[PDB]
């Protein structure tokens, strides 16, 4: 049966385990003899399954480090309303979009550092922002300073919740064990309840509040005279006359009518001329129907009453005569593993933050934010980023899984069994995808260099060259240009203007979007991504199918999931565990995720955004230069990384100064992680030793002896400075270049 | 005259020699 | 209470109080006596 | 219930498996009918059946997409220079065989069947075996080659392609 | 149901020959004939390396030196009157 | 084969011998200390080189010391 | 004067910076009204920049060629503010702070296990030492003649 | 009606640029008030925002003036008194 299991006071509240430094563990409780204790004891803070082998006690610990994390997201969210509120020119930009550059951070007047309020316009100084905040804050119809305080003030409150919902449940009411797996009730709640009834309280919003007041914004009349939105509550007859079909009630809808709400829940498609983002009519009806399907789904499993799925019952019916039992045995492994929960749902979370960014640059759903390219690209960078690290973390947590929680003889599995029993056929396998790869997209790089630069540009791969054409992509796109008319005969336009339906919407003498052509150069670089992709996904999968055993080291999960070698023996066994895999396709990632934002920044700014005249003719950024520039990595090399970075480094002086001296810091750190990255232990202790000396011969030897970093942990500082470094500097470049010439 | 000659046989046809020579070398016993 | 004294005592929070003092007192003397080049 | 995927010839300690891919009749009937697995015949009319076959598919890429394609010499060109490669081929396998076999000593290859019946080890992993196959692959090469060439630039056949 | 025997250790180890085929000759007699005639020359592994490497360095090295100016443009040579240098210099 | 090699400052506690992964280390009977055995290493042709004895040696100095030396099949952990 | 510079109330690069600086700061106060906030922290900055030249126009300082100042280091008795003077408050504060860390050091050193006492500090013992290097010349001076600085090993 | 507010709009588009420039000009100087000398150490024992309704500093006193003028009693977006 299904209900509320919890324990009253199971930890009592007291300051005693904060004076007393690593209580959490039994070694590290004992205190320090040498340095390396300081760093054990915040790698293995939040370790909770290496804390305690109960599962109810580690449950109850991430219930309520849930919890923080949302006290603490909400107050990042309070801020940034209080800061729109307080310190912008939001309620200047709302009259103005077009000229004034969003800023909501305001610098103080010390050490000359007043120079980055720059003339964002609107008779406001300031640093201009590139979050979005402001096209969001206009599509809820947000029009006032004092929305944005109230916002600010009930984020406050809601993170107090948070905090005291935290303490309140790890230290007065303790859900049991049974309670966290009642994973049907879970599944039927989120899906049903907090999805589908948000989205449905969306919707309400957007067509009681965002719809008309951006009816009156669209229509050209003042901020500050719309009516307030709950005085189209109040009075209906002012909800009446932008659209009358109001007039009805919810009549039409109890009585399946819905044409009659055509006027506020259309198919349209495209987007708005005069605001260059999606139909609001078209997201409100989106929001509601996919409320309705949320709410239906969310009532799929059996929970207490008869009616439902099973789970285990759907798991254990998919099986075939190649699979042997099939999924018997993971609903077992998936409701006491968190490892491997968390793994999932870390890959689905970084595929789906890819997906957004890939979306919402195609479709902009937010007013006035497609002709704000700053805004643009560092969303579509930002959530790449975040995409990619959640995957990277899901690799992580499937290798923690197999060490620590993977028993054959009481939570077997056919199907990892039968993965396992033939790891060495897919690895190399993906190892020769890798290679082939590798040689058939590169190695064409290599041989446009050569050709051009031995002066035969009729022998190189380009369009006037010999062709490869993506015809593929192609064909899709020209399949979703005809998807009004004859597959989707309710939209009126295509469900995006890169398709290629041969229209371009302008704002402000500005190109939102328009049809984006696919040649020889974009069939280069997808299949550079490709082939990162997969080195990537081998790097990630040998680590997580060998890291309990492999021919080398017959008992490798014995060492653990975080160790740094079994000796020099055998060779040489330097980076065998699973975390080390981890560490090397961090950088993997990285380099992945770089080469596909430059390739969407030069591509944008080469052939989509731009400016255009009251004659017709569109004028882009860079001219158009990548179809014939960007087949060569002297291309990329002279016409990307040499021409745009010419922003950033003569911003000195400028508003811009702050993204020059964060150019030049990113490249020191990336430069000082090559330290830890290519030296070891070994020497450092050694150096460390005679230092130990003089401080000894001045009496000024520490009690806490001094040690080099350890093995693991020198890759780590390694790693996290390479790829801070490294992001960073694209950061300021892209900000830098984007805010100058965009 | 010579370069058209000589080119070839320092670049191609000597490497392959002292190749197939060497490897033979290293692969005896 | 006396567990909290002993807490504010580790290092790290005793670390950024005095850092925090120290930024403060600089940044006061660089707003009241600011572009020092030299010491008159 | 039924299991398609079984250890290899029943042993499951020895390293490999028996999928559809490497064990269905079709694909082992066409696999122990090429040349390179026919083990009870001359290694030499092996190794002229292989060249024949790859010298004549050495010819296009050369010829089409060589550096001079557009030429009216490009066909003679190309077929030149896979003329070349199969001599590199012959010269590579000529130094595997004297770096692999000793002349005195007998086959390497494997004398029992799947099923444990024993046979005569295949004798091109001997020295004689590999010298005549190597020699039937450059002759097989080069009369592919110029074969490739007679079909295409001698007699003119409309291929779509050329 | 037992795969380890003393006395057949090539059995034990997997020393099978998967797709080998005792099958005898499935060639014509007369082409067999032929090509026997026709290749033996070439079945001599000390002769042949020797043979394909110095004929292929002097059969390369003959169609260097036998090159046009239509195949090769660095036989061609410059057509065009040469650039001056940055600053005067020829 | 690498040297595996045994020094006199052995205190016995067997530790080396049951962290050998490829059984190279054994026990044998001693006088020189309290417990009575002193480590030995009859089997250095199955020594990998992994030092994880070094590891489990509680002695300063180390009472077993292993050189890496001419390598064979068996001492690069080679399976095929 | 000193290595072929002149001071910086002579040369014409100095004051030619100092107009252009004062230019770049007023083509901005164009664009806001006279009376606004912006127009306001401008005009300070201006009244700022005026201020930092003829102060570094007073002290002395001696300018390049290029209208900046530069140091004097080698110990000229008119450029002891450049360099000396600062170095020794610096040399102060260091040993200063030094001088208290080993103390502490030193005082704890006698314990049960003083690792305890390096991450968790006890507050009212380092009150104890910090006003101690006031006077750190003198009782470092001190303990080097008696011998209590250095450990002989 | 769209066309009747951008009547009103029309008539008021003035006002509403001094709304605009009041309300951009007190955030800016919400940052420098302790540098120009309105807001600071003996008066700021509560917000600038609370001095400037009981002590007419310069920028943050003409945003709370403009702020609601000409709109009716409970018709103020910027302020939920206004007139009470
Ligand atoms: C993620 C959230 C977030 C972030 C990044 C910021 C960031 C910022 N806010 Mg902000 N803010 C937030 C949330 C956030 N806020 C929220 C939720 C609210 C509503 C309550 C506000 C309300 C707010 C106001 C009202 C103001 C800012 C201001 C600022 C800016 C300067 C802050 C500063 O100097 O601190 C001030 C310094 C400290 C708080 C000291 C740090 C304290 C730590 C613990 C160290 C303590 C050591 C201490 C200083 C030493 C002395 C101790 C003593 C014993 C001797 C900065 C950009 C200011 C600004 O932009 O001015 C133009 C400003 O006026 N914020
Ligand atoms: C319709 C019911 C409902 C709703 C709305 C939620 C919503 C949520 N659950 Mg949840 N849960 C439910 C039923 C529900 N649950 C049931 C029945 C079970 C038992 C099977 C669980 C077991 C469960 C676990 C084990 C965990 C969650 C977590 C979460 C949060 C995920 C983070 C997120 O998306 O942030 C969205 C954020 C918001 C929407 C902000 C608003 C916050 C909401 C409104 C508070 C939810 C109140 C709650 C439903 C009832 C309060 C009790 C009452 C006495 C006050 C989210 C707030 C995770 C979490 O973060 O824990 C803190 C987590 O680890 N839930
Ligand atoms: C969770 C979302 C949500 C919420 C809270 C509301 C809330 C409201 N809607 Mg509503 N609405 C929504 C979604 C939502 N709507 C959606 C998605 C649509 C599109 C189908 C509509 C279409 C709609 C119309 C056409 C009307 C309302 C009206 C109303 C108001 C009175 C309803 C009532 O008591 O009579 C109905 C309630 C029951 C029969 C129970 C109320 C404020 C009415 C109103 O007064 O407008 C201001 C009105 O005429 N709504
Ligand atoms: C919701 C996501 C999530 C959750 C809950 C966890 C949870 C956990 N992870 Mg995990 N991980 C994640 C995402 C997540 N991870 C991702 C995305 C990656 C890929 C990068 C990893 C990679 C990873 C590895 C490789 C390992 C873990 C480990 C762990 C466990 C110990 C964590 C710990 O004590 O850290 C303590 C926290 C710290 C030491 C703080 C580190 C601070 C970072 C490095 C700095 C970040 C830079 C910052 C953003 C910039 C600041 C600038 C600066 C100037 C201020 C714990 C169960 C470890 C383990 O043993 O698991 C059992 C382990 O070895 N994880
Ligand atoms: C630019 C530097 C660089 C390059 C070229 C490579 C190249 C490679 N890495 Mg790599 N790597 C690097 C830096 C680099 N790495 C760094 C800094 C790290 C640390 C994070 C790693 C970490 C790393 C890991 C962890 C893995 C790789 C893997 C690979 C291979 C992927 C397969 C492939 O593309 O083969 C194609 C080969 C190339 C693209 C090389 C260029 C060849 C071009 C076409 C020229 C060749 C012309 C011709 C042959 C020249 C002959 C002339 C004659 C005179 C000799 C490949 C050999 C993966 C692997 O081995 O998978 C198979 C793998 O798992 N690397
Ligand atoms: C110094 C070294 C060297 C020299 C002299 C050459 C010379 C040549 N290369 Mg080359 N190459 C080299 C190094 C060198 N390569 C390296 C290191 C690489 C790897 C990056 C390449 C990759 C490369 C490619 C990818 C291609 C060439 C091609 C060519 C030819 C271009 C001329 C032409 O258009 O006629 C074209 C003329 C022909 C196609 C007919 C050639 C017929 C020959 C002469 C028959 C004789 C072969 C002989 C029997 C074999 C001797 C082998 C030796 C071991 C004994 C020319 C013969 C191009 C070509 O077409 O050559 C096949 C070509 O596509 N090269
Ligand atoms: C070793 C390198 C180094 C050195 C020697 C200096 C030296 C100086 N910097 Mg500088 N700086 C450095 C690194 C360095 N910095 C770095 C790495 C950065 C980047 C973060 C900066 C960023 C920076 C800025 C932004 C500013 C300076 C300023 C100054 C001057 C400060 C004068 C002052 O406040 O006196 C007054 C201070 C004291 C007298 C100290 C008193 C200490 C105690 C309280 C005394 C009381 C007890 C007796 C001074 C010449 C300022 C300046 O005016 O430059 C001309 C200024 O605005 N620096
Ligand atoms: C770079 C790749 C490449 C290129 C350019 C060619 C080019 C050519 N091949 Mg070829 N081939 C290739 C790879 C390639 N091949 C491979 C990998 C194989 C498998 C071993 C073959 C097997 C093959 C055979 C068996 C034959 C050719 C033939 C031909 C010629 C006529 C093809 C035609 O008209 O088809 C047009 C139709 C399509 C493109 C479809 C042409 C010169 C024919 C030939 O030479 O006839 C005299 C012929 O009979 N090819
Ligand atoms: C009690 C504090 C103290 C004292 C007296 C010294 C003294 C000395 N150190 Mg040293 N050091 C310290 C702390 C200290 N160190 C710490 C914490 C570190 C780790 C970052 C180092 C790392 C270090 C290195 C790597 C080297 C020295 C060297 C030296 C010698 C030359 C001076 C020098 O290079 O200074 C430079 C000093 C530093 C870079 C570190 C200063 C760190 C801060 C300022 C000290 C803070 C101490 C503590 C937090 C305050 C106590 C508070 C207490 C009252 C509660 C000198 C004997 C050098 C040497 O041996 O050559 C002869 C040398 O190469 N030190
Ligand atoms: C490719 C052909 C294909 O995907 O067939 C799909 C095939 C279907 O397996 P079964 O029908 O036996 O699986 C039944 C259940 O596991 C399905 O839930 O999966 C396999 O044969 C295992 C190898 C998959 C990975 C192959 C690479």
């Amino acid at each position: 049966e299904v209900k509320i299991l919890v324990d009253k006071d199971p930890v009592k509240t007291s300051f005693e385990e904060w004076a007393k430094p690593g209580h959490f563990s039994r070694t590290i409780a004992k205190g320090p003899d040498t340095t390396t204790w300081i760093w054990n004891l915040h790698a293995d803070a939040h370790d909770f399954d290496s804390h305690t082998s109960d599962l109810e006690e580690i449950s109850r610990k991430v219930f309520s480090a849930h919890f923080g994390q949302l006290s603490i997201i909400f107050l990042w969210l309070s801020g940034m309303y209080f800061h729109g509120a307080r310190f912008s020119n939001y309620e200047a930009w709302l009259s103005d979009p077009t000229h004034i550059g969003p800023s909501a951070q305001v610098v103080w007047p010390i050490v000359g550092q007043e120079i980055l309020n720059g003339d964002v316009g609107g008779g406001f100084r300031g640093i201009q922002i590139t979050s979005g905040f402001f096209q969001m804050w206009r599509a809820s119809g947000i029009t006032s300073e004092l929305q944005l305080y109230c916002t600010a003030i009930g984020a406050l409150i809601f993170a107090a919740l948070m905090l005291f919902a935290g303490w309140f449940h790890y230290h007065k009411a303790a859900p049991k064990l049974a309670w966290f797996q009642d994973v049907e009730s879970m599944l039927n709640h989120h899906l049903a309840g907090l999805l589908g009834l948000g989205s449905l309280g969306w919707a309400g919003h957007q067509v009681h509040v965002s719809l008309p007041i951006n009816q009156f914004l669209n229509a050209g009349v003042d901020p500050k005279e719309i009516p307030l939105p709950h005085e189209f509550i109040l009075n209906r007859d002012l909800l009446s006359q932008l659209y009358p079909s109001f007039a009805e009630g919810a009549t039409p809808f109890f009585t399946l009518n819905w044409s009659k709400y055509a006027e506020f829940l259309t198919f349209r498609g495209g987007l708005d001329p005069v605001t260059g983002g999606l139909w609001l009519t078209d997201i409100a009806h989106h929001h509601l129907a996919i409320a309705i399907l949320f709410l239906i789904a969310g009532h799929m499993y059996r929970t207490n009453w008869g009616i439902g799925h099973g789970l285990k019952d759907i798991l254990e019916a998919h099986k075939g005569p190649f699979t042997g039992q099939g999924h018997k045995g993971l609903y077992e492994i998936l409701t006491t593993s968190w490892h491997a929960q968390l793994s999932l749902n870390l890959a689905m979370l970084g595929s789906l933050t890819i997906v957004v960014a890939h979306h919402m640059y195609s479709m902009p759903p937010y007013p006035y934010l497609a002709t704000d390219y700053g805004t643009q690209l560092s969303l579509f960078t930002h959530h790449m980023w975040i995409g990619g690290f959640l995957i990277v973390g899901a690799a992580a947590h499937a290798a923690i899984f197999m060490v620590r929680d993977y028993d054959p003889t009481t939570r077997y599995n056919d199907l990892l069994d039968r993965v396992l029993r033939h790891r060495d056929a897919i690895i190399s396998h993906l190892n020769w995808a890798c290679i082939f790869l590798g040689f058939h997209s590169f190695g064409l790089y290599i041989h446009n260099d050569t050709m051009s630069a031995l002066g035969r540009p009729q022998d190189m791969f380009s369009d006037t060259a010999i062709q490869l054409q993506p015809v593929f992509a192609q064909w899709i796109q020209n399949t979703h240009a005809l998807a009004p008319g004859a597959t989707a005969p309710s939209a009126t336009a295509s469900t995006s203007l890169t398709w290629g339906g041969g229209d371009l919407v302008a704002v402000g003498g500005k190109v939102a979007l328009l049809p984006i052509p696919l040649g020889t150069a974009d069939f280069l670089v997808h299949h550079i991504h490709a082939f990162t992709i997969h080195v990537t996904v081998l790097i990630l999968l040998k680590g997580v199918l060998f890291a309990r055993s492999s021919r080398l080291i017959p008992d490798k999960a014995n060492l653990g999931f975080r160790f740094p070698c079994d000796g020099p023996g055998r060779g040489g066994t330097c980076q065998v565990s699973a975390w080390d895999h981890v560490f090397l396709g961090l950088f993997w990632m990285y380099n992945s995720i770089s080469v596909v934002i430059f390739h969407f920044s030069w591509k944008m700014q080469s052939d989509v955004w731009g400016s255009i005249s009251d004659q017709g003719v569109v004028t882009h950024i860079t001219g158009g230069n990548f179809a014939q520039s960007s087949i060569t990595i002297n291309g990329w090399l002279r016409d990307f990384l040499w021409a745009q970075a010419s922003q950033v480094i003569q911003s000195y002086g400028s508003s811009l100064s702050a993204y020059g001296l964060f150019f030049l810091g990113a490249h020191f750190v990336w430069a000082f992680s090559l330290m830890f990255l290519f030296s070891g232990r070994g020497y450092w202790q050694e150096l460390i030793e005679s230092i130990v000396w003089a401080h000894n011969k001045l009496k000024v030897a520490p009690a806490t002896q001094p040690r080099a970093l350890s093995i693991v942990q020198g890759r780590a500082v390694g790693v996290t400075h390479y790829l801070l470094g490294g992001i960073a500097t694209t950061w300021a470049f892209f900000l830098a270049r984007i805010i100058a010439v965009g | 005259n010579l370069p058209s000659i000589f080119v070839p046989l320092v670049g191609l046809v000597f490497p392959a020699i002292a190749m197939a020579s060497l490897f033979l070398h290293v692969q005896k016993n | 209470m006396r567990d909290l004294k002993t807490y504010l005592s580790v290092a790290p929070v005793l670390s950024t109080l005095w850092f925090g003092a120290l930024a403060g007192l600089l940044i006061e003397i660089n707003r009241f006596f600011p572009d020092a080049l030299t010491f008159p | 219930t039924y299991q398609v995927i079984q250890p290899i010839n029943g042993d499951p300690f020895i390293g490999s498996l028996e999928t559809p891919i490497t064990s269905s009749p079709l694909i082992a009937w066409y696999l122990s009918n090429l040349p390179g697995y026919r083990t009870a015949v001359d290694p030499l009319l092996r190794g002229i059946e292989v060249g024949l076959a790859h010298g004549y598919l050495l010819v296009g890429p050369f010829v089409i997409t060589g550096p001079l394609r557009n030429a009216p010499n490009h066909g003679a060109v190309g077929s030149l220079g896979a003329a070349g490669l199969i001599v590199i081929l012959s010269i590579t396998l000529t130094m595997y065989g004297i770096a692999s076999f000793k002349e005195g000593d007998p086959s390497t290859a494997p004398s029992l069947t799947l099923t444990g019946r024993k046979k005569v080890p295949d004798p091109l992993q001997t020295a004689d075996g590999w010298a005549r196959f190597t020699g039937g692959f450059f002759f097989g090469g080069i009369s592919g080659v110029i074969w490739a060439y007679f079909l295409l630039y001698v007699l003119d056949l409309p291929y779509f392609v050329k | 149901s037992v795969y380890f025997d003393l006395e057949d250790i090539a059995n034990t180890t997997g020393q099978w020959d998967v797709y080998g085929s005792d099958a005898p000759s499935p060639y014509n007699g007369l082409q067999s004939k032929f090509f026997e005639t026709f290749a033996a020359p070439f079945t001599k592994r000390g002769l042949l390396l020797k043979f394909l490497l110095l004929g292929g360095g002097a059969t390369l090295a003959f169609v260097s030196s036998q090159a046009t100016g239509d195949d090769l443009p660095i036989v061609k040579g410059p057509q065009l009157p040469p650039q001056p240098g940055p600053r005067g210099k020829i | 084969s690498h040297s595996v090699k045994i020094y006199d400052t052995c205190i016995g506690c067997t530790q080396c011998v049951r962290a050998c992964p490829t059984d190279v280390l054994e026990m044998i009977p001693w006088d020189g200390c309290k417990a009575k055995q002193i480590a030995s290493a009859p089997r250095t042709e199955d020594c990998v080189g992994c030092k994880r004895c070094e590891s489990a040696c509680p002695t300063d100095f180390l009472s077993v010391r292993v050189y890496l030396w001419h390598e064979t099949t068996r001492s690069m952990g080679l399976a095929y | 004067d000193i290595s072929g510079l002149t001071p910086c109330k002579d040369s014409k690069q100095f004051a030619k910076r100092e107009k252009q600086q004062i230019k770049k700061l007023e083509s901005s106060l164009k664009l806001y009204a006279p009376e606004s906030a912006p127009a306001l922290a401008l005009n300070a900055q201006i009244e700022k920049t005026k201020r930092r030249f003829d102060n570094y126009g007073k002290y002395g300082l001696l300018c390049g060629s290029d209208g900046l100042p530069h140091l004097i280091v080698n110990g000229d008795q008119r450029h002891w503010g450049e360099f000396i003077t600062p170095g020794i408050l610096f040399l102060y504060i260091a040993g200063w702070i030094g001088w208290v860390g080993r103390s502490y050091l030193i005082a704890i050193s006698g314990e049960k296990k003083p690792a305890m006492k390096e991450i968790i500090i006890d507050v009212p013992l380092a009150s104890r030492i910090i006003f101690r290097g006031f006077i750190w010349p003198v009782a470092a001076y001190r303990e080097f003649l008696n011998g209590d600085l250095i450990a002989k090993d | 009606v769209i066309d009747y507010y951008l009547e009103k709009s029309k008539a008021n588009k003035e006002l509403n640029d001094k709304k605009r420039l009041a309300t951009t000009d007190a955030n800016f100087a919400r940052a420098y008030t302790v540098e120009f000398g309105t807001c600071k150490f003996p008066e700021n024992f509560t917000g600038c925002q609370d001095l400037a309704k009981q002590k007419k500093v310069p920028f943050l006193s003409e945003d709370l003036d403009i702020e609601c003028e000409g709109k009716d009693i409970y018709k103020c977006g910027s302020n939920v008194f206004w007139k009470w």
